[PDB]
RNA sequence: UUUUCGCUUCCUUUUUUUGGUUGCGCACCUACAAAUUGCCAACUCAGAACUGCUUACGGCGGGGAAUCCAACUGUAUAAUU
RNA sequence: GAUCUGGUUGAUUCUGCCAGUAGUCAUAUGCUUGUUUCAAGGACUUAGCCAUGCAUGCCUCAGAAUCACUGCAUUGCAGGAAUCUGCGCAUGGCUCAUUACAUCAGACGUAAUCUGCCGCCAAAAUUUUGCGGUCUCCGCAUUACUGGAUAACUUGGCGAAACGCCAAGCUAAUACAUGAACCAAUCGGACGCUCUCUUUUUCUAUGUCGCGGCUUGUGUUUACGCACUUGUCGUGGCGAUGAGACGUCCAGCGAAUGAAUGAAAUUAGAACCAACGCCUCCACCCGGGGGCAGUAACACUCAGACGUGUUGACUCAAUUCAUUCCGUGCGAAAGCCGAGCCUUUUUGCUCGGCGUCUACUGACGAACAACUGCCCUAUCAGCCAGUGAUGGCCGUGUAGUGGACUGCCAUGGCGUUGACGGGAGCGGGGGAUUAGGGUUCGAUUCCGGAGAGGGAGCCUGAGAAAUAGCUACCACUUCUACG
RNA sequence: AGAAACACGGGAGCGGUUCCUCCUCACUUUCACGCAUGUCAUGCAUGCGAGGGGGCGUCCGUGAAUUUUACUGUGACCAAAAAAGUGCGACCAAAGCAGUCUGCCGACUUGAAUUACAAAGCAUGGGAUAACGAAGCAUCACACCGUUUCG
RNA sequence: CUUCUUCACGCGAAAGCUUGGAGGUUACAGUCUCAGGGGGGAGUACGUUCGCAAGAGUGAAACUUAAAGAAAUUGACGGA
């Protein structure tokens, strides 16, 4: 936005020339307008964000341009230091098969963020590769996830 | 030649990145080409294992299309007006994708006169012409909203327009009438940086 | 809004105290966009082009490597040092 | 064979290391060899240097006389000197110089591409030409049809040489050229100045009614006439009953740009008004009033269609319009064998199996990419950001992705599970040896990779930086009558 | 880890039931240019016919759709280079795929079988592991079945 | 804190070994950690880092060698 288009220049994109003629209500003083978010991808379904938001971005692949397609790795999220990507840490056990033992070993990856999301260092993350979208890049992450659609909503009912 | 590699870069340790053999001639690319306005010499190059690719050096007319009119005439570029990037870039008039020109106008402004029937400035086919010349209002008519200040280019028969190709690929450039709140906004865009 | 914001009316307690009530004011952008825009303004640095060809005005620290010697700055034989 | 034994004491019991010991079928070498069977064999050091010698070509029946030559008595298929024609030549062989998250592997991505060869196929714009004439345009035509040089050869010739070389003169190719069709698909768009109800039967089909005029000020060669449509009126209608048709005019078949097209999510009551749709008095029809499609209908063959591509996954394909294009407009002006019938046979006319031959797919393969995994070493730790370092912006730029790269912007990114640097060899399969646990190797015959005079660079091709290709540089080398 | 909701396409289903005059062996308004069964070879004949309705408890495909869901180990399977190393008496050893044939102017007939830190996927399982429960207060100071409602 | 009587097998080459020793371990396995890994050369080297300054910290190879060690035992011996 910036009461919109917030960067130096719109963007174009696969899917905005305009069809002119609908001239819906407001119903409930909403409509609410025709966006380009989809079905997303070997699967599921973007956040109602994207369709109702109104932010843009092309390294987004999500509401945009970019396809995800192959592993999905699964991260913590380590660094937003940089915008709207982010980069992920894995840390994981390396077995030793001689010493019969585990070693924690771990490997950061950036991976593109689409600017629906909104996720910090430590958030678990659900990314998914793709094309090179940086140099970087060829990661998109694409669900950050979370424990009961909430994280402990109830038990956490505060004092005064 | 130069190569597309990622790996020539700092391997993000920092970490010095090396040499295994070859600078690999699949990945040789080109440098800059982009046309610059006016009489086409463009090359038809024997790009990768074969094939055409258009190599523009300079261009000059276009096919504007009209985005919110789904016809599309064909036209000068009359003029380069913004480079996103640039005032050198547009003072040079290369020509890239997304390159924001001015257009003659009068095509389209035929062709809404065709269509519609109706003009700003001229008449030169209207007066051709019961009736079924009777139609062709009665379905402008029926609505359209043009913007009056796309007419207005028109009358001046210089339009602006955005580019729907990458010319310094492709050699070519057409574009689609630069429109609304992005034009707004290049307009005054356009208009601060006096 | 169980407190020392204030007062009026009214109710309640004895009360023309309080407290509640009412009207207004007192604290509290919760009025809040952006500050759009208007104006005028500055030569610094920087950038880029265009351009071509010049140890050229001026003014402009040689350097290095060691040995002896004195820490240093200071001081001085007017008028050889 | 899952043992050791030999070696420190004055003895003694001890910790304990050397010596031996077993392999390595690993290298060298010494010695010493009956057969004979089964055998690797200049990596290693210097990827040192190299005479030498020798190590990509080939045609069928199925593109090309050339009078050379050859063939045969002669023909003469043939052959063919000797080429123009094609593919391939960029698997090899050789090596490990190179190398270290790079690469090898598992294991993957390639919706981030490019793909000769192949299977598996699919096609519609035309004019040719000829003729005739004539405008060189039209007309006509059963249209049968086409264009241009250049090898090899001849001569002359040049030169010390070379891969040294000209020069003219001579003729064919599926090479080069036009590409040539006058024949036919369902199929769009745009204009009208155009015309205004198509075919039949008793009982029967549709896709039927065309259907405006006057006329203000104003406008025709300065006295006729339309119209505008203000006004007025016609089938409603204060200015067009069009639909239908008849014509015209632009390719509708590749590509490109643009635009649009991309599921099977409540009950709306039902009502109004606008729509079609349907039925209703007759009359062959035209016409001609009615009523409905929602509290109600039963007949002239007489009220509510033939349309949801392709993956979990596309801004995918695939279609239309618009605008557009220096690859397709393969669609046949070329070459076998085979045969027909005419014709003698041939010409002609037939039929049959192959050639030159484009787009889309598939293989095929190649490019491109991660997760995972790899060897030494901290008196190696921080590394990392002139810009490319990390990212973010538009475009470039490429086969496409991507800082690949520009231009702008943010300020990043990495590291003590050790980054960075520095060490060591290509890396796997594997190899080797240990009861077991384990050690160690992996030059080389497995793969994958790598590489190729040193060094860079390029052209071409589907395809290489391509090494018995070029190009220039370094270092080295040959030849010279030393140009 | 499915399941509960919705929804949409195939549902006397794909399977299944239940009431009914379902009891009636022609399903169409047409296109249904079919089928089965025969002959005559398509001449002739027969037929396509409980249809349908009620009910479903309920199936399948799927969907855009509403709500709510750890790991590892083990298990098993799933997914693959030349091998000496794992296969038929090769005379036989080092090997092989052969070979069984006069009995074969011919038959029989080949050729077993094979494994890794790491691979994800799947099945379980719970033993152990991280995620969280941290931290208590919104819970008086999870929010709930859930009706009737004509308000 | 014991001492340590006294007891424990146990552990140990012994010497010896307690609180809950050097015990309860090749019948090898509670955690965490440091160190160590023939001997000599050298704990040194202009190796390197603290440190005013000693010097600490950190820390080699070359070179060399067949032992070095340990406890006990007995013996010998003693300016015991």
């Amino acid at each position: 936005d910036l009461t919109v288009q917030h960067e130096k220049a719109y963007q174009r994109q696969t899917a905005v020339n305009e069809n002119i003629r609908t001239a819906s209500k407001k119903h409930v003083n909403r409509s609410g307008h025709i966006r380009y978010s989809k079905k997303i991808g070997l699967g599921f379904a973007t956040p109602k964000a994207a369709i109702n938001g109104k932010y843009i971005d092309r390294k987004c692949p999500f509401t945009s341009n970019v396809s995800i397609r192959g592993r999905i790795l699964r991260g913590v999220v380590h660094s937003t230091k940089m915008r709207r990507s982010i980069v992920i840490r894995r840390n994981y056990l390396h077995f030793i098969r001689k010493y019969q033992r585990y070693q924690k070993r771990h490997r950061n990856i950036t991976v593109h963020c689409s600017p629906c999301f909104d996720p910090k260092p430590g958030d678990e993350v659900v990314v998914g590769q793709c094309r090179p979208l940086s140099k970087t890049i060829r990661y998109n992450v694409l669900q950050v996830v979370s424990k009961s659609a909430a994280d402990k909503m109830g038990k956490k009912f505060s004092k005064n | 030649g130069i190569v597309r590699s990622r790996l020539h870069k700092r391997k993000i340790t920092g970490g010095k990145t090396k040499i295994h053999r070859k600078r690999m001639k699949a990945e040789l690319g080109r440098l800059p080409a982009n046309t610059k306005l006016g009489p086409r010499r463009v090359s038809p190059v024997r790009a990768r294992g074969g094939n055409f690719k258009l190599r523009g050096l300079r261009l000059d007319t276009g096919n504007f299309a009209w985005g919110t009119e789904a016809s599309a005439q064909r036209a000068r570029i009359l003029d380069v007006v913004y480079n996103a990037t640039s005032n050198e870039l547009v003072r040079t008039k290369t020509l890239v994708k997304n390159c924001i020109v001015v257009v003659d106008a009068a095509p389209f402004r035929l062709w809404y006169a065709k269509h519609y029937g109706i003009d700003l400035g001229a008449s030169k086919s209207k007066k051709a012409t019961s009736s079924k010349l009777k139609r062709k209002w009665e379905y402008r008519r029926k609505h359209h909203k043009i913007e009056k200040a796309l007419a207005d280019q028109l009358r001046e028969g210089r339009l602006l327009a955005r580019i729907t190709s990458r010319p310094g690929q492709t050699g070519r450039a057409d574009g689609a009438l630069l429109e609304g709140a992005e034009l707004q906004f290049y307009l005054k865009k356009l208009d601060k940086k006096k």
